[PDB]
């Protein structure tokens, strides 16, 4: 349910390629991260996580989520967004926010 | 995250 | 490559990461007797061209907690920089998102900060 | 354009005073904050930040966010959520998300 | 109560507490310096009746960076744990937003973390 | 936050 | 994170 | 926090 093109709330599109032992691969830049190939079958979502490295923005992305199959599919998420500063900087160096992908625009 | 605005 | 070795935290935790030459991150993260069944895969990305002024490095990267014998239905993503020298460190914080129902989804995702750190505690 | 109740997207109702100081007060259990009482003129939102403790549940949660007004004003937040836990515990003691509000259900 | 007093980072930030006897805190950051122009109006909650097993005590206070001389046009939240004892701490994460237009509001808001002592660094 | 799940 | 403990 | 340097 993973595998194919994604689309935040923003515009951004998100492509990804599940395999079977856990890798995310793909474009957003490249992606790569990792997703649990067996998940519960308690209802429960399918954890995951990727980055993006911004090269240049001098900067990376973590997405923290899961994603939600079914009819209005989802990947929920939160990110953080460290940039590479000063060490006087580095106390204000990450942004923190939430995505929502789902399978349209 | 808004990637375009931050590129 | 100043990022390439392992790195430890307080908590001990240790992680080998290998810095490839256009940004990539792989490695594992390995428990404190180092043995298949409590290892994981590490992937991330770093910045392969930050500014060289002192600053650090951007990078990220993900563990999923499912191996060959364990799955904890969760992932971490680490975000945050890498600084050089001689009390080199990577200084980041932290999200865990375990697989939820959509009932508790609200509370899937724990946040908090991890310094590493060459030197075993 | 602070002052009122509040509802977020699921089912939580924020019942909140706007000082002419800075001070938010209000409900909903106490909950306390700061907004800033002179925001810029820009088009930038007003920064604010509430806590509510949850006497028991021992613990509390902190939004950080801001006011957008006008016809579709809203309260963007993202939220900690820390428990009280033994020291052992303390790594996971913190959860994170977003909550945004606005003036209707 | 141990939670009412000076508490400090290794930044040096320093906020006076007051611990109420329901759950309100109040008080102030002060400047290394310590005057008015540089002086922020801090409230929050906590925990009035924690676990007494030695389990810490969950709390929460935010400052907007607005006073009569000064504003920064944001705030910040801090949620945590006070942890009472010979080495007493507050270990928190914090958020600081600050008010953006729509088109920067998705970059609005920072995180980290703080850990406060009552020994003045 | 889910309040009332949570409480 | 304390890895070992979330295990 | 950086408070200082915020501000």
């Amino acid at each position: 349910g993973i595998t194919g093109t994604w689309y935040n709330q923003l515009g951004s599109t998100f492509i990804v390629t599940a395999g079977a032992d856990g890798a995310l691969t793909g474009t957003y830049y490249v992606l790569t991260g990792r997703y649990d190939s067996a998940p519960a079958t308690d209802g429960s979502g399918t954890a995951l996580g990727w980055t993006v490295a911004w090269k240049n923005a001098h900067s990376a992305t973590t997405w923290s989520g899961q994603y939600v199959g079914g009819a209005e599919a989802r990947i929920n998420t939160q990110w953080l967004l460290t940039s590479g500063t000063t060490e006087a900087n580095a106390w204000k160096s990450t942004l923190v926010g939430h995505d929502t992908f789902t399978k349209v625009k | 995250m808004d990637v375009e605005a931050w590129l």
